[PDB]
RNA sequence: GCUUGAGUCUCGUAGAGGGGGGUAGAAUUCCAGGUGUAGCGGUGAAAUGCGUAGAGAUCUGGAGGAAUACCGGUGGCGAAGGCGGCCCCCUGGACGAAGACUGACGCUCAGGUGCGAAAGCGUGGGGAGCAAACAGGAUUAGAUACCCUGGUAGUCCACGCCGUAAACGAUGUCGACUUGGAGGUUGUGCCCUUGAGGCGUGGCUUCCGGAGCUAACGCGUUAAGUCGACCGCCUGGGGAGUACGGCCGCAAGGUUAAAACUCAAAUGAAUUGACGGGGGCCCGCACAAGCGGUGGAGCAUGUGGUUUAAUUCGAUGCAACGCG
């Protein structure tokens, strides 16, 4: 369907949960895999195991577009990240490019306060 | 074990077979230092898995030793680690023997025989140990 | 950041990520605008790096 | 009168000094749209919350507000509060080089006047994020908290008020003298520069230390050393920086400022120890790895209690309870 033969793994790795979201290189999305979605609620979906699992099952869901090239996107910092885009080429993709997009404001806005834990 | 790196006791083998892994399993099912008790069990138990399964004596029990081998073994986290070789014979011994205790027959050589008989075709209760065992490490495989 | 496709590669290995953005930058927004910390912060660190 | 104090002029230097105006780039939120699909978010774990009315992720376009990553530095500037993108306009101070000029014009300062973080107040705007109050979820014995999800005043702008802070180098201002070392920052002169040069002379500043001082801790040419000038303040702890009165303030409150009564201490620095849900190293059947027990049953024996005429006395966390 469609045939795309190249796309983007925008992977989202939080402190909670890394979500991985494979993408053609217009932006529009092709399937997405949580962390949180793949069995291990809570303490074990911010793990580097989940987040090669949640890229494993990314990388199924998107066998009827024919990828082959895709560039990697990181946001985020995260127990993730890592071990998700080595599951990228466990699973036959040639990865192209390793870009780190995390959001780095220029002193903008105010972080919120927290954490007297 | 604080300090004290330790060195291991050399057991005599078996006075049938000679063999130190069939000797540590007649350790392992002894009660109250009975160790001729013990022994009869084990030559009773494993002369009629020999005769049942028809393979040989040691090699039936090498087989349905071989089908309870833990693989790997489990803030409170549950972390799998790789078991150590004499640990994994050691827990498939202590699995058999109490999975045997556990069972209904007649005499201590028939829920033996009826027990490895029952693992060498992995049906029976201590590879629903080994099982439940892999089942946690398996779960929790998320910690390495 | 970005890094191309070698030609006869298995692993990109890219350090990119490490020589800026990752362990401090982003750990250091996620939390409470002072001004009063950072000074102190800054005071014992600069005193803290002392022979 | 005089120039060694103070000041003026010439030429430059560095600077987040101030006020006004403009602009730029990242990011957060919101809105509209494309792809896409079952979760997202959150936590120690959860739940509230958001989500098949299509969230989260992702791309495009827009709006808006605030703050200005990297440079960034015990770096700089300012009397202090404080001041951090870039550009323009108006403007204050400092420092240096040589020379000229005035000629003691100086120092401090009670009352007085000005400036004075943050929160707060008034009027009018603005409102993205964050967030007192508040609400819900948890945690808990309880939880009017810490944690989570939301969230209003406020934070932002204009003008006025307030007038305080651990407004702190807990160190008033001005001047003079008194061994050193390593730096930082900003001027400048000289000398093969023949480096990542050399040698000097100023301004501000950081760390360590000598004499000296100090209760000690420490300060130590930027003094808490050795002196001089003027100011402010102190007189045991509490009551109390409180009440009354005055002045100020829209208010909140600010400032000035007692007494009765009560205690024989309150305090500073340092020492020895003990302790810590502080840190480092180390041990023991301490935990872990195992095996067998106890707690359940009947009996033995000891104890507490009860009973009794008496149920002899003693032992009572560990280290009393088949103990004397």
């Amino acid at each position: 369907r469609k045939q795309v033969s190249d796309g983007v793994a925008h992977i989202h790795a939080s402190f909670n949960n890394t979500i991985v979201t494979i993408t053609d290189r217009q932006g529009n999305a092709l399937g997405w895999a949580t962390a949180g979605g793949s069995g291990f609620r809570g303490s074990r979906k911010s793990t580097p195991f989940a987040a090669q699992v949640a890229a494993e099952r990314c990388a199924d869901a998107v066998k009827e577009y024919g990828i082959k090239n895709l560039e990697v996107m990181v946001k985020g910092p995260g127990p993730g990240r890592e071990s998700t885009i080595r599951a990228l080429n466990a699973a036959g993709f040639r990865i192209t490019n390793i870009t780190d997009v995390t959001p780095i404001p220029h002193n903008g806005c105010r972080p919120p306060k927290k954490r007297r834990v | 074990p604080r300090r004290r790196v330790i060195g291991q006791r050399k057991i005599l083998p078996d006075p049938k077979f000679g063999s130190e892994l069939l000797a540590k399993f007649v350790n392992i099912l002894m009660v109250d230092g009975k160790k001729s008790t013990a022994e009869s069990i084990v030559y009773s138990a494993l002369e009629t898995l020999a005769q049942r399964s028809g393979k040989s004596e040691l090699e039936a029990f090498e087989v349905a030793l071989e089908n309870v081998r833990p693989t790997v073994e489990v803030s409170t986290y549950q972390v799998p680690v790789e078991v150590r070789p004499v640990r994994r014979n050691a827990l498939a011994m202590r699995w058999i023997v109490e999975a045997a205790r556990k069972r209904g027959d007649k005499s201590m050589a028939l829920r033996l025989a009826n027990e490895l008989s029952d693992a060498a075709e992995n049906k029976g209760t201590a590879v629903k140990k080994r099982e439940d065992v892999h089942r946690m490490a398996e779960a929790n495989k998320a910690f390495a | 950041i970005k890094v191309r496709e070698n030609e006869p590669f298995d692993v990109a290995l890219r350090r990119f990520k490490r020589s800026c953005e990752k362990a401090g930058v982003l750990a250091e927004v996620r939390r409470r605008e002072f001004y009063e910390k950072p000074t102190t912060e800054r005071k014992r660190a600069k005193a803290s790096a002392v022979k």
